[PDB]
């Protein structure tokens, strides 16, 4: 039974940050960012070169990375 | 102390720098 | 082995082995005078028959001679 | 950056120029074994091939033999090695008698009847000498241990 | 070498001369059939004995026969 | 991505009465009896009846649906037999004294003796599949639930039949639908394996965990709540597992540590049932579900995200392989035979992995109690896996002769494979001969040294010793694993590596499996036979196109007997005959594997633990000193353990004695087709035909003899049938005689 | 292998000769013979 | 429907119907009069 | 024996020591278009523009190559010549021995290998006893 | 020269090789090399 933290502002802060890092990795990594379904306000995402695909992909990878960070740092203790 | 087979493990590991040093020196000779 | 597997399999297997011998160092020195081929069709039918016969006779001679000499002297 | 070309620039010979078969180290090493070294008379290359195998064949019967659990442990290994070198040289000379009877050239001095006879003679001398020298080191193993450690120095 | 013999029952259907891998056979003119041709076996020292020529012959029993005999390098198909 | 053709073929009965409609060489009519065998051998060769790659794919799709209908009919039969004709209602109460029996026999000719006393007053054949342990692990309690599962399976079989008719006859998908393999693996990973594992994790959390924890506590099945009573009232599940009082709000906030009450990485075996815990089983399926669903979002699809297989393959080029894999995506997306080769290889290796894991980590309650189930399951899945690997070799050869054109792939991996076939087959010849001399020659050396009265010269553990030092080291690492290299694992992964003898109901569930020199020698026999099977099948795959002997094997086909008596005789040069020989070698390899398993568990694992703590084994440690000579295998294994199968007459196990002798008969009968040739049988059939002509009863369909490939095929089919039936009877009569 | 019978040294010398000298000599002569010319 | 008529009339379906019929009458005769070693 | 060789990467299937001790076979064909063929030794190669010279070790490999040159290419290459070259040096000329392929009647060939009977009138081995012959060749 | 440490046979074999086989082999190869052609 590895240690864990229930929920706090710290859990919310770190997973939004890992979502930001996943945004950076997705924009610097995905070959076809604008291709897919059409999107509302695409200038807000990456200036009409970003789709509903890469919305769910990048921040889904953010949730995977944040699950990794939350569980790993709570098991190591420091979170 | 140290084990008998750790020394032979170190020898067979150091067989890899031997091969890579031989190939680096051969490639420098060109 | 001789009765079930037939000559084509063994001939191409021996072709790979012949390549192995002719292309390896220090065994290129030794060369065959008679080119190795697989046993012929009728020849290996005969060889499988000889094996079947010899093993069959040796098994039964061993069994018959040890079963009676096991219980009668 | 292809490392597997065809053999010697010929794309229809049945060989590839792989890093094992046709490297520079393989050329300099396989091509400098006694069976392939340049300029040697067949007697010296047969002698050098023979000693490498007489010294080898001592071990298998010495450590794993019918006599390995007796006081004549090394004598049984030596006897087995002489038996194997005897049949090896008989096979070598029979191969020479068989293969080199039709007249051939002298591009290689080893692939001829006189050359193979010299090779077989050298192999016999080297094989029995290597077998007996490995027997002599193994029989006098206390001496070799003492001189490598310094028990007599 | 194997001997390939062609008999009178040949109908000149050319099936044997193109079923042959080594092209031992060839068609020569003839006057004994409607097709006015009969198979011959000129380069019969190149016959391996595969009997694809006998397999392709439609006439019954057989207008072409392969009679396996003294093996050579050419008639055993050895690349070595 | 979905485009279909509507009503491509009418649903009519008229083609049913005209057999051979599919193949143009059979549509004329039967002149001879070879037409029958060609009608059966070419019935599913969809890729030879036509060459469009679109209609063969539709034919394959609907054939898959019909096969799923067959599998669901069989599975409905299993569940219906467990419902009605079984003592599952009785075995569930007392699964330590009475034995499973899902098949009663009608008494007709005195075969009511096969209704042996299985326990509880029920009379029937004791089954050896782990169906009862499967249904106990999955939470079945009453026969009505099994009956509902059987009815649902029959409904789903009717649905698969309807779906096959739908997708061939009214709405068949186009070729571009099948060549969407990236979307296909997205759905097969995320939706088939991933959601299947997630659904089963949910079932195990909500049905298997409560029902099995109460059945472990000692509650009668009549007092067991129905599985939806743990859903309608989660208070009961809170009574059992205290972590269900918090709900899913720990899950969605990643407070996952509070689920360690039931989602635990406990490891080891449950001491009260002998199976794995369903705690780490449910946790395992949850982890597999998350990992598979994550991996199912890899390959590119309609959306720009994803990761296309073509560019992945083309990116992988090195110095040794030249042009690399650029050419392989067109291979596996334009040929069903390369797909069948890879899927058969991996399904066979998966079935063998299943066999090797379900003995050492028995996943079902009371599976390790009885040795019939364990031995039968290991043997069954070894045989299935070996058959599928031989099929992989077969369809590698079929792809090379049929669906491989070297125009579209020059100097890629497959070309460079074919350019050094002599080197591969050469070194595989050498390793087969090396292992056959140093794995069987050690057995012959031991057998001779034991015959000569020199037991100190043998390769025994009390002689010249060959210890498997690497496997012993790996066993040491896995014993020392759950403290250092797996900190949160409480117990070892399995007790096969080391630990404590797990004795439940007085019988050994799992104890450490020591590896002496006998195991060294048997494992090198395993390596040897696996290598020779790989040699035959790989030689068939490589040399399917052409050899130095017959340079035109590609246009003679795949099933051709020979090229002729020339070149010395090219009697078995096809790739099919390499499948034919690999079947014999697979039979040999897997029979040695299952003999090794059966003897090792009978001598070193299975047995009865006394209350004093001592363990006595079934054959009393024979394997250490007897499994190093061939006479020890013939005397202490085949002769000694067939006393249960040949003395079984006049009892319930007498069907296994009959099946034992039947397997011997079919082996000996197979030798007729294997040893003979077509010529003798054709000129004998001609004399029989004369006898029919003499009295005017000769058939219009001319009786040809079996063809050459037909004769070899029926010989190998009867050989494997006879050997597998003999071993099946021997194992299933030894095992019911040891508990 | 003690020999109680008469001339016990005779198997001592004839088992090596028939086991080795006869096979080695016979296969050597036949190997020269079948491969001559 | 003449296709089911021509398919039920094929050699395997008719030989399996015939073998099932002969097996049925043999099994029924063994069910009613069980053990007939002789007259 | 004029002709640049095909662009082949080399293979283990090919010329063994039989080629440089006794005969090996050369197939020479001319094609306008560069394309890809299957060598009977295993693999795939590149047909050069114009003349090609492929050295093989068996006659069956050369005829199998020529067969796939004829049947597997839409611009059929039928001007292929198969030679038998010896290590001593001389070059024989084998497969289109006359002008035209063996399937076509050249009308100037000789009927050899032809028997004047069918198989029924073949002599029987009892008549030719200890004659050094066999029932076909009498 | 007893060896109390682990693998005492290893200096027993490596002092002759580094003392003789490495110099004899290295000087032999360098003597063939510096005097080649
Ligand atoms: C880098 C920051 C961070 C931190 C501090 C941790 C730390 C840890 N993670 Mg974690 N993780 C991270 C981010 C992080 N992770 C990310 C971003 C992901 C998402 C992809 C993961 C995915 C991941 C999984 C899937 C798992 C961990 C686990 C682990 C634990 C042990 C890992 C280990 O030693 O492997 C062992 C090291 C080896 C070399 C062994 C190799 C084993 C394979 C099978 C061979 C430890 C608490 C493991 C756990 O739950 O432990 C409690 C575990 O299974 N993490
Ligand atoms: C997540 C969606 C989904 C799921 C669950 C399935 C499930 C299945 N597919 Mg399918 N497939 C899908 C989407 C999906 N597919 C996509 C999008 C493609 C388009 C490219 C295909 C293309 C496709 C083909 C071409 C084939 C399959 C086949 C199969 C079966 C695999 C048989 C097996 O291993 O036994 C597991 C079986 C089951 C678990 C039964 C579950 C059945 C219910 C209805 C679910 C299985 C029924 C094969 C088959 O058998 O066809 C019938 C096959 O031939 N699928
Ligand atoms: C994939 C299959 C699946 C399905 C269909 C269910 C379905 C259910 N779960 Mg869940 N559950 C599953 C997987 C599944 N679970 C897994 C994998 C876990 C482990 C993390 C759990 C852990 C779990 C808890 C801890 C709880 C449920 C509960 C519930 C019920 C209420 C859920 C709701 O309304 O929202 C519902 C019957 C709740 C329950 O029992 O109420 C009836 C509840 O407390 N679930
Ligand atoms: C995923 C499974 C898979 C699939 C669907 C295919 C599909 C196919 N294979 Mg097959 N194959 C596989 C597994 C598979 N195979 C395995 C595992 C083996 C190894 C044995 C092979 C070996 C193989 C060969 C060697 C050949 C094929 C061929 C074929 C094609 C036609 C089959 C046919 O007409 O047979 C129709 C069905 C039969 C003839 C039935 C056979 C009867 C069996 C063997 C005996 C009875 C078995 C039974 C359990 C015993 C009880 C019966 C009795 C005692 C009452 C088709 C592409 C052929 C092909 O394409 O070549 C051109 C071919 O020659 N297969
Ligand atoms: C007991 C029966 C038997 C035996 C001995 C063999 C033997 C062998 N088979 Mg096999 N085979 C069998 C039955 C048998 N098979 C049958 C029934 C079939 C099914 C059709 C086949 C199908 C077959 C195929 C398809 C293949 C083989 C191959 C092989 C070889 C594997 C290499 C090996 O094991 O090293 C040799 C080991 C032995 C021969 C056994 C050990 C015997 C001792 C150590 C040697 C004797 C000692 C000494 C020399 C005696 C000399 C005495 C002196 C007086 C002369 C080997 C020759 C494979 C092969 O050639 O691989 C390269 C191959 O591809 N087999
Ligand atoms: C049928 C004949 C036969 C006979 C007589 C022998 C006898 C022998 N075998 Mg052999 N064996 C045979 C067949 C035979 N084997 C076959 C067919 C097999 C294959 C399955 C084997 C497999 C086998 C193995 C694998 C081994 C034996 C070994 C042994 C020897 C055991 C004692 C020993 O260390 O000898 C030592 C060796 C010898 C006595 C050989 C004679 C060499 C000496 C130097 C005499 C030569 C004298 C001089 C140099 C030349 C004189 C010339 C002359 C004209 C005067 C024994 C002499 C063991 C052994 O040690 O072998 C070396 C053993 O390891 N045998
Ligand atoms: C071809 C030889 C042959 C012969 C002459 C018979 C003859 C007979 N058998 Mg028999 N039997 C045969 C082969 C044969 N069997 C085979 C091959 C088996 C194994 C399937 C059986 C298994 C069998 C059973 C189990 C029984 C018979 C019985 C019968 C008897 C009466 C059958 C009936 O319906 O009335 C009769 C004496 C029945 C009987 O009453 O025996 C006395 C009976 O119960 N037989
Ligand atoms: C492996 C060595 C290996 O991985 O080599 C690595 C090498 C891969 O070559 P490259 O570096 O060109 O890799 C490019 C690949 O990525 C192509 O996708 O593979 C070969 O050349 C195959 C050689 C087989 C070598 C013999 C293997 C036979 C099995 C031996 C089993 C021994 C235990
Ligand atoms: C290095 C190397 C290698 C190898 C290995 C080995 C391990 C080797 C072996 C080696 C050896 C194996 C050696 C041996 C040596 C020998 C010797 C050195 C001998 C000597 C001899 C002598 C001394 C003789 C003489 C004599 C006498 C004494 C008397 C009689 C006669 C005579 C005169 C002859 C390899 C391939 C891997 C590669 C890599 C590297
Ligand atoms: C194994 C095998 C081979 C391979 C066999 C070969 C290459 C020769 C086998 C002889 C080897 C060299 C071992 C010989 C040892 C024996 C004791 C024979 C001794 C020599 C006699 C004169 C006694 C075939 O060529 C073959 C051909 C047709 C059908 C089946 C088969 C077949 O099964
Ligand atoms: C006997 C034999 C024949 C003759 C075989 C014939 C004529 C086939 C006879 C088949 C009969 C009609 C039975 C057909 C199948 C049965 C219905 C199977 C019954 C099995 C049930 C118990 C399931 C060959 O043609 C042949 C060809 C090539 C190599 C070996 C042989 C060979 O050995
Ligand atoms: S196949 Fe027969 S019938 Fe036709 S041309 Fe040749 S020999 Fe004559
Ligand atoms: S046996 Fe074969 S190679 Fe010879 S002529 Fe007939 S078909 Fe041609
Ligand atoms: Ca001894």
């Amino acid at each position: 039974s590895p240690t864990t933290a229930g929920w706090s502002l710290s859990v919310g802060i770190i997973m939004c940050l890992c979502n930001v890092f996943a945004f950076v990795i997705g924009y610097f990594a995905i070959q076809k960012t604008g291709k897919g379904k059409d999107l509302a306000l695409p200038q807000l995402a990456s200036k009409k070169t970003f789709g509903l695909p890469e919305l769910l992909a990048t921040m889904s990878f953010g949730h995977i990375l944040g699950a990794g960070m939350v569980l790993g740092l709570a098991s190591s203790g420091i979170l | 102390a140290l084990s008998d087979t750790q020394i032979l493990a170190a020898l067979v590991v150091a067989l890899l720098p031997a091969f890579l040093a031989f190939r680096l020196s051969t490639e420098l000779y060109k | 082995m001789f009765l079930i597997s037939w000559r084509g399999y063994w001939q191409e297997l021996i072709e790979t082995i012949v390549w192995a011998h002719e292309r390896t160092p220090l065994a290129n020195l030794v060369r065959w005078k008679d080119k190795p081929v697989a046993l012929s069709i009728v020849q290996a039918r005969l060889v499988g028959l000889a094996h079947f016969t010899v093993g069959y006779v040796l098994t039964y001679a061993a069994f018959l001679i040890a079963s009676t000499a096991g219980k009668f002297g | 950056n292809q490392v597997v070309q065809a053999y010697n620039g010929d794309p229809f010979v049945g060989h590839l120029s792989t890093p094992i078969s046709d490297s520079a180290f393989t050329r300099t090493f396989i091509g400098n074994l006694p069976a392939y070294r340049k300029g040697l008379s067949p007697i010296l290359r047969g002698l050098e091939v023979g000693m490498a195998h007489g010294y080898f064949l001592i071990g298998p019967w010495t450590l794993l033999g019918p006599l390995r659990d007796s006081e004549y442990q090394y004598i049984g290994g030596l006897i087995g090695a002489l038996a194997l070198i005897l049949v090896a040289t008989a096979a070598l000379s029979s191969y020479g008698l068989v293969t080199f009877q039709g007249e051939q050239g002298s591009g290689d001095t080893l692939q001829t009847a006189d050359g193979w006879s010299q090779f077989a003679a050298g192999f016999f001398v080297g094989g029995m000498g290597g077998a007996f020298v490995a027997y002599f080191l193994l029989e006098n193993l206390s001496v070799v241990d003492g001189i490598f450690r310094g028990l007599f120095n | 070498s194997h001997s390939v013999k062609i008999y009178d029952t040949c109908i000149g259907c050319t099936q044997c001369v193109r079923a042959c891998p080594l092209d031992v056979l060839e068609m020569v003119p003839w006057d004994g059939c409607k097709a006015a041709q009969i198979a011959s076996s000129p380069r019969t020292e190149d016959c391996v004995g595969c009997k694809r020529c006998e397999t392709a012959c439609p006439t019954d029993f057989l207008s072409i026969r392969v009679y396996l005999g003294a093996e050579t390098t050419r008639s055993m198909g050895l690349a070595y | 991505k979905v485009s279909v053709d509507n009503n491509p073929v009418p649903t009519s009965f008229e083609k049913w009465g005209k057999p051979g409609h599919f193949d143009r060489t059979l549509a004329r009519g039967p002149k001879t009896t070879t037409w029958i065998w060609n009608l059966h051998a070419n019935a599913h060769d969809f890729d030879s009846q036509t060459s469009d790659l679109e209609d063969v794919s539709r034919k394959i799709f609907s054939a898959h649906f019909g096969h799923l209908a067959v599998v669901f009919v069989w599975l409905s039969g299993m569940y219906f037999h467990g419902a009605k004709f079984s003592n599952y209602e009785g075995w569930l109460a007392d699964p330590t004294h009475i034995k499973p029996s899902a098949q009663v026999v009608w008494p007709i000719v005195g075969q009511g003796i096969l209704n042996g006393d299985v326990g509880g007053g029920f009379h029937g054949i004791q089954i050896t599949s782990g169906l009862f342990y499967l249904w106990r692990a999955s939470g079945f309690t009453d026969s009505y639930q099994l009956y509902c599962t059987a009815i649902g399976g029959l409904v789903m079989a009717a649905l698969m039949l309807f779906a096959g008719w739908f997708h061939y006859h009214v709405k068949a998908p186009k070729l571009e639908w099948f060549q969407n393999v990236e979307s296909m693996m997205n759905h097969h990973l995320a939706g088939l394996l991933g959601l299947g594992s997630l659904g089963w994790a949910g079932h195990q959390i909500h049905v298997s965990m409560p029902i099995n924890k109460l059945l472990d506590a000692g509650v009668a099945p009549k007092d067991i709540p129905l599985p939806h009573e743990f859903i309608l009232e989660p208070s009961k599940m809170a009574e059992l597992y205290p972590s269900f009082a918090q709900g899913l709000t720990p899950f969605f906030t990643l407070n996952w540590g509070v689920y360690s009450d039931f989602l635990t990485f406990k490891g080891g075996l449950n001491p009260v049932t002998g199976g794995l815990w369903l705690s780490d089983t449910a946790h395992h399926h949850l982890a597999i579900a998350v990992l598979f669903i994550i991996a199912g979002h890899m390959y590119r699809t309609n959306w720009g995200i994803g990761h296309s297989m073509k560019e992945i393959l083309e990116a992988h080029k090195g110095p040794f392989t030249g042009e690399g894999h650029k050419g392989l995506y067109e291979i596996l997306t334009t040929s069903w035979h390369a797909q069948l080769a890879i899927n058969l290889a991996l399904l066979g290796s998966l079935t063998i992995i299943v066999a090797q894991h379900m003995y050492a980590m028995p996943p079902y309650p009371y599976q390790a109690i009885d040795y019939a189930t364990q031995l039968s399951l290991f043997t069954h899945h070894m045989w299935i896996g070996g058959f599928l690997i031989v099929g992989a070799g077969a369809h590698g050869a079929i792809f090379m002769v049929r669906d491989y054109d070297p125009a579209k792939n020059v100097n890629n991996l497959l070309d460079r494979m074919l350019r050094h076939r002599d080197a591969i087959i050469s070194h595989l010849n050498w390793v087969c001969i090396f292992l056959g001399f140093h794995s069987f020659g050690l057995y012959i050396h031991n057998d001779t040294m034991r015959a000569l009265g020199r037991p100190q010269d043998m390769f025994s553990d009390t002689a010249i010793q060959l210890q498997p030092i690497f496997a012993q080291w790996v066993q040491h690492l896995h014993t020392l694993a759950p403290g250092a290299t797996a900190p949160n694992a409480l117990a070892t992964a399995s007790y096969a590596f080391g630990g404590e003898t797990i004795a439940v109901a007085g019988k050994v569930a799992m104890m450490p499996i020591t590896l002496g020199t006998a195991d060294f020698m048997v494992h090198h026999i395993h390596a040897f036979t696996i290598h020779v099977t790989a040699l035959i099948l790989l030689k068939g795959v490589l040399y399917a196109r052409s050899s130095r002997l017959v340079p035109d094997k590609a246009n003679l086909g795949f099933r051709f007997p020979c090229d002729g008596p020339g070149r010395g005789g090219t009697c078995q040069v096809s790739g099919w005959d390499h499948v034919f020989l690999g079947l014999f070698w697979m039979y040999n390899s897997l029979s040695i594997v299952i003999f090794h398993f059966s003897w090792k568990m009978q001598s070193d694992v299975w047995g009865t633990v006394s209350p004093d703590g001592s363990v006595t084994h079934v054959t009393l440690g024979n394997f250490a000193q007897s499994a190093i000579t061939i006479n020890g295998w013939l005397r202490d294994f085949l002769w000694a353990q067939a006393a249960n199968v040949i003395n079984s007459y006049g009892s319930a196990l007498s069907a296994y004695g009959i099946m034992f002798l039947a397997g011997h008969f079919v082996f000996a009968f197979s030798l007729m087709f294997l040893f003979s040739g077509r010529g003798y049988w054709q000129e004998l059939i001609e004399s029989i035909v004369w006898a029919h002509n003499k009295l005017n009863v000769a058939p219009a369909i001319q009786p040809r003899a079996l063809s050459i490939i037909q004769g070899r095929a029926v010989g190998v089919a009867h050989y494997l049938l006879g050997g597998i039936v003999t071993t099946w009877a021997f194992f299933l009569a030894r095992s019911l005689s040891i508990g | 292998m003690d020999g109680s019978y008469a001339a016990s040294y005779l198997p001592w010398i004839l088992i090596p000769m028939v086991g080795w000298l006869f096979p080695a000599v016979t296969m050597g002569l036949l190997f020269i013979h079948i491969e001559s010319e | 429907m003449d296709g089911l008529k021509s398919f039920l009339s094929t050699a395997p379906v008719m030989i399996m119907a015939l073998l099932t019929f002969t097996a049925g009458i043999l099994i029924e005769f063994n069910r009613f009069y069980p053990d007939l070693l002789f007259h | 024996l004029s002709g640049q060789p095909p662009k082949f990467g080399g293979s283990t299937g090919g010329l063994l020591s039989k080629a440089n001790r006794e005969e090996k076979y050369a197939i020479t064909w001319t094609s306008a278009s560069e394309q890809v063929f299957e060598m009977p030794t295993g693999g795939a190669a590149i047909m050069n523009e114009g003349e090609n010279l492929l050295y093989l070790a068996r006659k069956e490999q050369c005829l199998a190559l020529g067969t796939q040159l004829r049947t597997k290419f839409k611009p059929k290459i039928q001007d292929y010549k198969i030679y038998r070259v010896y290590p001593s040096g001389e070059v024989q000329y084998l497969h289109p021995a006359d002008g035209v392929f063996p399937e076509k009647v050249n009308e100037g060939r000789e009927a050899q290998g032809t028997k004047t009977r069918r198989i029924g009138q073949n002599p029987e081995p009892v008549t030719i006893k200890f004659s050094g012959k066999a029932p076909y060749e009498v």
